[PDB]
């Protein structure tokens, strides 16, 4: 079980890495054949056993914790422009904790299911599937049982909802010594968030007076994942007025290589 | 750390589909998944069903149980802007324990790292000059925020 | 052009107080002004008396005379922010001729230089990433804006 | 006339300038001894005689057109970090026009009055005094009479008010061929601009919810140059919440040399 998961070294890996790494699959449904892939970077500290354990998740829904979390944001390595070798990130978060990246749900990255119908997901099935992963990851790594545990990451839905399932089950799985959560850039309440979007875009000079007033009149109340036709019509005019900015970082330069990897407006 | 590259997604797409890398990682054993590795899946996004409209009751149950709860935003993001999270968190109507203030890397440092409010039970932090993916734009500031969160200590005032 | 320096004011204060420079410039002929050269004067600011509260009637008159009127802002300024000027100009109640749109350095270019609205009689332009002193932050974009103004021609749509 | 004001060379001038330059004083009041200083940069074009004429003014009230406008923003030269050498600005606006910089009112920079009561100014008096500078400069430079003319600058008061005085006096000075005005970064209406400041600062994360609410209740209606003590109290909380940012460019690094030359909130 865990000894087989040990990563001995990566192609293109820099010279000084001293911390431990593990990677592999944890089957969460034996019957349908569904399994999630994980990469674990241990703390680069004087006593890693003293350091807490943190689960990092990216959102979308649909984007990868390894592709975003580990390789472009907070993980130990960063990729060179040749797409073949690595460099160490000196602001890596495993200088302060043991960091666990899981790709979730199945269908994302290396995670898969042998039953196709498993790829239609919802919020409650996601929290249940990632909790089962966690229970099974602790049995493969029994020495992390009761370590001070935190859930962190970029989704307004996944991080509070998984934290609620861990919390309601603490007498069933007490070895998950759950201390708290860190939520980045997340959706929290459809109505307040929707007023905040049209007002912020107008006060940054991105949309017109009349897109703002129509938006405020027809969209608060609507869902972002399942919008009414009335609100989609205003929403599409607003995205048109913004032009070719990167909407995730509005003052930086855009990537010239235009077969973009991101084809949806991932939340 | 090398400077910001808007095209860095492509270096990861390439490295993660190299066969020797998938071997060392113990990923995609025996060519078990048909499609190649990519950053995000359009089929998961497009087939998504049930999506909650209001997370504030979940926040109230976690705060009441005494869990540490911190939330942060990058302030040049337009997909979930600072205005949206400010208004949703304010609707919790928690008492304020430390009013809105600018934080610095150290109390003796000069440049504003962002702003922060502490309510009874929840801390909110913005990172100045950072987009949605906060560690790609402001790495030093995001590491400091991480360290303060683990200690349960507010972001440094002047 | 050299990279941005937030301390550059100090260089023209040193240069403009050099004796040989004042001679070449024909300024401060025979030490006739007793205080040194400085960039802004506190006494003119502290002693100012009449300051109008509404310039919108002056604007209606100039537009009625058929004069070209253009107004522009840098969008990272917080002293006179984009929201202030948009609210003031919107109160003139002019007919819109060309709706709010992104402008580019050329119709074939890809980076947004800023956004613009043309009313009947008045053009408003914003410069993306530029502070109050727009040409020290975005020099190429301010030069294009000045040339379009002299021609009476809109900022380039794509 | 002009020949005496011709600038033959400047200290630290780089090697290839090809356009002409003029500088000197124009007395606008003989009894009080009041005189304004100007610097003129001719068009760096093939046929300078084809290019229009543009007057540039900075505002504040109280700042220099030469110290800001010519040396830091749009003029032909910028000053090197040694404070003794000049370098050419490739985006200089005299590549498209003949540019006239005047320091106005008297008491700004090199402009002066022999009667000190003259340093107490107001809006209507500023517009009359700079109109008088203009008709007197045209008499010294008659080869610009009837040339296409524009007024441009950074003051929401000085540029529309001077434009209104030139236009109302067109039968008295027919040779000023006035074509239009270019206004940058300016105050336009006290009520509307005060609401937009409290709103924009909140939507950029610079102030608290309660500074915003109080500010919008007590400040709209106040003058920016003659503020009430009720609004100064909120205004002062607002600025303390903003911290050590440069308010004129909120994402850039701040200057470390502590005796700052800007001692007032110049508008
Ligand atoms: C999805 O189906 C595949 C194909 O049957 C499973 O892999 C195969 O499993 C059989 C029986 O265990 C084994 O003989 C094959 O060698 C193996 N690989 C291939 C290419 O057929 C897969 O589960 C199995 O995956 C292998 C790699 C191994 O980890 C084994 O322990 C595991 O049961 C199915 N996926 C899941 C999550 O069940
Ligand atoms: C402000 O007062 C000064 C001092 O009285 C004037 O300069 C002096 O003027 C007298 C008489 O013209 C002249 O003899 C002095 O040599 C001259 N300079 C000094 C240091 O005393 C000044 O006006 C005069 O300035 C001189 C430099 C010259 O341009 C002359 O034509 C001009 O009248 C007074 N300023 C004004 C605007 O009247
Ligand atoms: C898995 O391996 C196969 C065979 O080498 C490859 O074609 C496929 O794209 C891979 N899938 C992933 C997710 O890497
Ligand atoms: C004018 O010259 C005198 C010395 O001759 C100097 O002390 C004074 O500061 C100068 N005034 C200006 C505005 O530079
Ligand atoms: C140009 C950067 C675009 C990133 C888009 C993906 C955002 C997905 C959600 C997340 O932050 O995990
Ligand atoms: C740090 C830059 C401060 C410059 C202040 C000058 C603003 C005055 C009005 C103007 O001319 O624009």
């Amino acid at each position: 079980q865990q000894e087989d998961d040990r990563i001995l070294g990566l192609p293109g890996q820099p010279n000084g890495v001293a911390f431990g790494m593990y990677g592999g699959y944890v089957t969460i449904d034996d019957n349908n054949g569904r399994a999630l892939y994980y990469w674990f970077q241990e703390a680069d500290t004087a006593d890693p056993a003293a350091a807490p354990l943190v689960l990092w998740l990216n959102g979308g829904p649909g984007c990868s914790s390894i592709g975003l979390g580990a390789m472009q944001e907070l993980g130990a390595f960063r990729v060179h422009t040749n797409g073949e070798s690595l460099l160490l990130n000196e602001y890596a978060w495993n200088k302060a904790a043991n960091i666990l990246f899981a790709e979730s749900p199945a269908g994302v990255g290396f995670s898969y299911s042998n039953t196709s119908s498993d790829l239609s997901m919802g919020d409650d099935k996601m929290a249940q599937d990632t909790y089962t992963f966690l229970v099974k990851w602790f049995e493969r790594f029994p020495h992390y049982n009761y370590r001070e545990f935190y859930i962190a990451g970029e989704s307004g839905h996944f991080i509070p909802q998984l934290s609620q399932v861990v919390y309601r089950n603490r007498n069933n799985s007490p070895f998950i010594n759950f201390q708290g959560l860190l939520v980045s850039s997340g959706l929290t309440n459809d109505h307040e968030d929707m007023i905040g979007m049209f007002e912020s875009w107008w006060h940054h000079g991105l949309i017109s007076d009349e897109t703002r007033d129509s938006g405020l009149k027809v969209c608060p109340g609507t869902s972002f994942m399942h919008p009414t036709p009335e609100c989609t019509e205003v929403w599409n005019k607003a995205l048109a007025e913004q032009g070719n900015i990167n909407p995730y970082t509005i003052y930086t330069p855009t990537c010239d290589r235009e077969p973009s990897p991101y084809q949806r407006r991932f939340w | 750390l090398p400077p910001y590259d808007p095209c860095a997604v492509f270096n990861s797409i390439n490295y993660l589909n190299l066969p020797e890398v998938q071997t060392a990682l113990h990923a995609n054993v025996s060519g078990i998944v048909e499609y190649p590795w990519t950053v995000c899946s359009n089929t998961i996004f497009d087939q998504w069903g049930q999506a909650a409209d209001d997370l504030l009751p979940v926040y109230r149950e976690l705060i009441q149980a005494g869990l540490r709860v911190w939330v942060y935003s990058g302030d040049t993001d337009s997909v979930v802007p600072v205005s949206s999270t400010r208004r949703s968190l304010a609707a919790l109507e928690l008492p304020v324990k430390t009013s809105w203030y600018p934080w610095y890397m150290a109390p003796t440092e000069r440049e504003v790292g962002g702003w922060s409010v502490q309510y009874e039970g929840l801390t909110y932090v913005t990172v100045r000059g950072a987009g949605h993916l906060v560690p790609v734009h402001r790495p030093a500031q995001a590491f400091l925020l991480f360290k303060q969160f683990l200690k349960g200590e507010p972001m440094p005032a002047e």
